[PDB]
């Protein structure tokens, strides 16, 4: 799935370009857009964010749920 | 026939570095070009860094293997020299790597191949050098409009009517018009937090970097004044062995203030008798630059005292003031002070810069100090990166007189004279100097790619129109297609193109160079 | 995939390392069994039930299957040494694989194709088969019972003959016929001329050579002094195949004038020839009266129709050459006739060549009554010649113990030097390859082979020496005194064919594999 | 000092030459030795001919004939 063992490049890290990495960045936007979507609207629907202790909230605030969403990529 | 025997296998470490190089010089090649693509590196602190700077993008992707890293002493070599086009060295770079790549597989020694692009990186500086636009330094409104150009493509756009002349002056002052080599270094960019971009001075002295004696009696400013550079604190002495200061009741104050009055005032006395009037102290995280009562003293005496100077001011302040560092008030005399006709502070908000006019002296350099202001982080950092950059145009114009229209023009005429030039020549060298001419295209090549233009349909129109013209018809960004970039205003320096073809041909030469590699522990 | 059934190219690399190792690795078969001292080789059958033990290199190369091709195509190259000699193959095939594997370092010190190495292995082995004829020495003393010899063999193989009508003249033909000629034997070397009224009994013998078809039409009958160059050209009916052409002509008149334009555009070569300063010419086909007219005018005497077997025996006879074309004058290589006669036998027309330089030919004149007597005479001849020219190859013998090979590997040595740097070094290979075959002899006989071959070299080369291995006593030895000499046809043989089958594999680039039988 | 030797391999190839010219007049084990020796001689020009990236056996063979 990934790229890796690229054996030449020797640089200190690992390097992911072009394609898959354009991908990887529009996947990782949808998939906020995604979460966020539910969201739009008076009318709309509200979501449930649980933090790493035990501990959640509720609410249909689109900047709260943008603010507490931990989303680990550039593009999030 | 019989040849050379080749027992040992060169080769594979050499293809493996070439192609390692190539590699990185692929990397940065995207990033060409006003429309570069921006790079996304993720440093070893976690930090995610964005930019489309070649050196900064090197810097950051922490090269590991030692052949490729040559590209980052390229970039610095460019911008030591030239200053700007780190990423067209590391495209030459790559274009010749491939080029010295297919040549091996030919069959060709790597050592006629680095002679030969030596030799085809002379000819191709010598022509480029024959077909520049002349310019001249005795003309201020030439360098004013060059300098507003280069700054037409940062940050900073209505400001650039006064940052050109800034530049201009600054640059002059040193450059004068035959003083061929001139190091740009000798002028200081100050950065203060406050004012606008339009708020900056030229100085032809020196500023210093702090306030001065913000306590009561303090001169602020001084007429007729002489300057000297003090490395030295001025308190009581400190004995190696215990010591301190104990009190118990008012009654020892008096004592206490006695002695420590008396040695303060033998150190203003020692200071005074040079008849030295501003005091520059260089920064200190042990000690205080001057006692309170030391400051009053001097009060006393109407010396002004700027103190936390940093170690780079202070050699700056002694190459431009012509005078030098004072190690201990033992070592303190006139004849190591200037004479500057006024230091003063400018008392306004968010500036309270101190600032050394008129050193009329002969034995110091001509030395430049610009102060830059701005309301905002950002504001400060545009303007020093836009002044930086006009100041190395510039001085490139300086060492190498000469305008050469951008768009990759100057690539493509230079690989077609090679190409008709290379039918005289025989042996390997003619394949060589092909080979040369051909990754000569690669710089225009990825203009195009990074444009959004048809590469072939770029690069056979430049070649139609260039049957006529010679350097004035390349790729222009602003048009989005081939048109005539010297009446675009797109130009650089001869002194880059010169630069970026040595950088070049010297890399090329030394990744060849390499046959094997082993640990020294 | 290529090809197919198991029978496909291999790759480049591999296909040149089979090629050259395959190949040599023949030799290890039989390298132990080189020598009289050589070693025993077992071999072994699947069953187990007819294994046995033999020292023969043909035996061991014929019996051992070779699945690589190029073992193979070695094999069959070397087998015309049983055919050639019937023995000596061990040394053929060692040889062979010297050489192989000489190229093959060479190769590997060079990386380039083998053909400057094959131009490098023809000359060295050509100057090795000069020094060993010039080594060579003659046991046919007593050559008047060599004479008796032959005169009862001839007298032998024409009994059941035509020619039996006189055995005693016949067969003193047949004798002096191969004795008289002092070189080679071969059949191109004696000329039979067959004509009718007269017995066979009347056959005369002449020592100079003979043609038929007399020349010219104004010529003299008799030429002194002739310079003879041969050439093949047109001269006699141009524009051979005209029909069908459109001229561009009113009449047949034009197209004449054409053809003798043509005709005349040949006095240039005409007269390059006389600038060589030739003054007798032959062409192998017929000359028209106007070439005729312009060689007269030039003095130079025309023959005609001298075909191609008349060509070689004549410039053999005279040691002329043939050529197409006069590119520069003075530049070519004349034969010389001292008299040339025009002369007429059983009414058929004859030309009589006499003091051809340093002519070695012999000529016999059979008179028969029909044509089958006639053929049957020169097939009885051929073969009484044939036969007889066993005693020219017989006797010619070389000193044994490696000091024949030794003195061709200095002569290879010293024709190293008096050529281009890019072949000195095929030189010195085929040198080296040369040298090996004592280096094995000395092996294969339990003594220290170093020491020995190094001796005989410094002897050898120290001057005329004529020392040699002593596979007895493990020391070096005169040949000439022990009367070690070992016989000229078989080394020559030897290395030709060895010479030879390095050539078939150098000028191989890939090969493919052998299909498993 | 003061004294020099021609280059370019000369000085190689006269010791080459002398060495061979030892190899004769000596007995085959030591004669061994000394064209081995000779022959390590003449591998300097040699390595530098590849060095300067031309046809080192070529020039080799060349300046050995000359």
């Amino acid at each position: 799935f990934n790229n890796s063992r690229s054996d030449t490049l020797f640089l200190g890290g690992e390097k992911i370009s072009g394609d898959d990495i354009r991908n990887q960045n529009v996947l990782a936007t949808m998939a906020v857009a995604n979460v966020v979507k539910s969201s739009l609207g008076p009318v709309g629907l509200d979501k449930m964010l649980v933090d790493d202790i035990g501990d959640f909230t509720v609410t249909n605030d689109g900047a709260t749920i943008l603010s507490l969403l931990d989303v680990q990529h550039p593009a999030g | 026939n019989a040849t050379f025997k080749n027992k040992e296998k060169p080769q594979e470490v050499r293809k493996a570095n070439i192609i390692a190089a190539r590699s990185v010089a692929d990397a940065i090649r995207t990033s060409l070009g006003p429309k570069g693509m921006d790079k996304m590196i993720k440093t070893s602190r976690g930090e995610i860094i964005i930019s489309n700077d070649g050196h900064t993008i090197l810097k950051q992707m922490a090269i590991l293997h030692p052949v490729a890293r040559m590209l980052v002493e390229v970039s610095a070599a460019q911008d030591s020299e030239a200053g700007d086009g780190t990423t067209s060295v590391v495209i030459l770079t790559g274009a010749l790597l491939g080029a010295a790549e297919r040549l091996l597989n030919k069959g060709i020694h790597p050592t006629i191949i680095a002679d030969s692009f030596q030799s085809a990186a002379k000819r191709s500086v010598d022509i480029l050098l024959e077909m520049c636009h002349k310019v001249s330094l005795s003309d201020r409104e030439q360098l004013v409009r060059a300098a507003s150009t280069s700054l037409s493509s940062k940050i900073v756009s209505q400001y650039s009517s006064f940052l050109a002349p800034l530049a201009v002056d600054s640059v002059l002052k040193i450059s004068d018009e035959n003083s061929k080599n001139v190091d740009l270094n000798d002028i200081r960019l100050v950065k203060k937090v406050g004012g606008t971009i339009d708020d900056t001075e030229m100085i032809d002295g020196v500023v210093l970097t702090q306030t001065a004696i913000k306590s009561a009696g303090g001169p602020t400013r001084k007429e007729k004044a002489k300057i000297g550079l003090i490395q030295f604190q001025i308190s009581p002495p400190k004995p190696d062995t215990e010591n301190n200061i104990i009190v118990n009741d008012y009654r020892q104050m008096d004592k206490i203030l006695k002695e420590e009055r008396a040695y303060l005032l033998n150190i203003c006395k020692k200071i005074k008798k040079a008849k030295c009037n501003v005091l520059l102290i260089q920064k200190s995280i042990l000690r205080d630059a001057v006692n309170d009562l030391a400051l009053h003293f001097l009060s006393k005496l109407n010396i002004m005292v700027v103190k936390d100077i940093e170690r780079e001011e202070i050699e700056f302040l002694s190459k431009g003031l012509g005078c030098k560092p004072i190690a201990d008030i033992e070592l303190f005399t006139e004849d190591r002070l200037g004479s500057a006709d006024l230091v003063e502070e400018i008392d306004s908000d968010g500036s309270k810069i101190v600032r050394v006019t008129g050193i009329r002296n002969n034995n110091a350099r001509p030395t430049v100090s610009v102060v830059i202001r701005g309301a905002n982080n950002m504001i400060i950092d545009e303007t020093e990166r836009s002044l930086h950059d006009a100041l190395c145009v510039i001085r490139c114009l300086v060492k190498e007189r000469g305008l050469i229209a951008g768009g990759g023009a100057p690539e493509i005429e230079i690989s077609r004279r090679l190409s008709k030039e290379a039918r005289s020549m025989e042996g390997v060298q003619a394949f060589i100097w092909q080979e040369f001419a051909s990754a000569l295209e690669v710089i225009p090549t990825t203009l195009a790619e990074n444009a959004g233009l048809n590469s072939i349909k770029v690069v056979t129109e430049l070649r139609s129109k260039h049957e006529n013209g010679e350097l004035n018809d390349g790729i222009s960004v602003r048009r989005s297609g081939t048109t005539n970039t010297y009446e675009e205003h797109i130009l650089q320096p001869v002194l880059v193109s010169t630069s970026a073809i040595t950088l070049a041909s010297e890399c090329v030469k030394s990744i060849l160079r390499i046959d094997d590699i082993a640990f020294s522990r | 995939q290529i090809f197919g059934d198991q029978v496909t190219e291999e790759r480049a690399e591999n296909a040149r390392l089979s090629a050259f190792v395959g190949a040599i690795a023949v030799g290890d078969l039989v390298k132990s069994t080189l020598g009289p001292k050589g070693m025993d080789k077992l071999l072994q059958s699947a069953s187990s039930n007819t294994c046995m033990v033999t020292n023969d290199g043909a035996t061991i190369l014929k019996s051992i299957p070779l699945d690589n091709p190029a073992a193979k195509v070695l094999v069959n190259i070397s087998k015309v040494q049983d055919d050639e000699v019937g023995d000596g193959t061990t040394s053929v095939t060692v040889l062979s694989a010297e050489l192989l594997r000489e190229a093959e370092k060479l190769i590997d010190q060079s990386k380039i194709h083998p053909q400057t190495i094959i131009e490098g292995y023809r000359l060295a082995s050509a100057a090795a088969l000069d020094a060993l004829t010039k080594a060579a020495v003659d046991n046919s003393h007593d050559k008047t019972m060599f004479r008796e010899d032959l005169i009862h063999i001839a007298k032998t193989t024409l009994s059941s003959k035509i020619l039996s009508q006189d055995k005693d003249h016949f067969a003193e033909l047949a004798t002096n016929a191969i004795l008289r000629l002092k070189g080679s034997t071969n059949l191109e070397h004696i000329q039979i001329i067959k004509i009718l009224g007269g017995k066979l009994s009347d056959s005369f013998l002449d020592e100079g050579f003979i043609l038929a078809k007399k020349f010219g039409n104004n010529q003299p009958k008799r030429i002194e002094n002739a310079k003879i160059l041969i050439a093949n050209t047109t001269l006699d009916t141009d524009k051979v195949k005209i029909f069908g052409t459109k001229f561009k002509v009113d009449s047949t008149a034009k197209l004449a004038q054409l053809e003798k334009a043509e005709r005349e555009k040949m006095k240039n070569k005409i007269a390059k020839i006389s600038k060589f300063g030739i003054n007798t010419f032959i062409n192998r086909q017929l000359i028209y009266d106007y070439p005729e007219q312009l060689f007269t005018d030039l003095g130079i005497n025309s023959i005609e129709h001298a075909d191609f077997e008349g060509v070689e025996r004549l410039a053999l006879v005279t040691g002329g050459e043939v050529v197409s074309t006069f590119d520069e004058p003075s530049k070519c290589k004349l034969g010389e006739c001292d008299v040339i006669e025009e002369i007429m036998l059983g009414e058929q027309p004859f030309l009589k060549f006499s003091g051809c330089k340093a002519g070695e030919a012999c000529t016999i004149v059979l008179r028969g009554a029909t044509d089958q007597t006639l053929d049957e005479a020169e097939r009885s001849l051929h073969d009484a010649l044939s036969v007889l020219s066993q005693t020219t190859k017989e006797t010619r013998t070389v000193l044994g113990g490696g000091c024949a090979e030794m003195v061709m590997s200095k002569a290879v040595d010293t024709e190293a030097q008096n050529i281009d740097g890019k072949k000195s070094l095929a030189v010195e290979a085929f040198a080296r390859a040369l040298r090996q075959l004592p280096t094995i002899l000395a092996d294969n006989a339990g003594f220290d082979s170093s020491e020995l071959v190094s001796k005989l070299r410094s002897s050898i080369y120290n001057g005329i020496s004529t020392s040699g291995l002593d596979l007895n006593n493990g020391t070096i030895a005169d040949m000439r005194q022990l009367g070690i000499v070992e016989s000229y046809k078989l080394k020559r043989a030897v290395v030709s064919s060895a010479s030879e089958a390095a050539e078939v594999l150098l000028r191989v680039d890939n090969i493919i594999r052998a299909r498993p039988r």
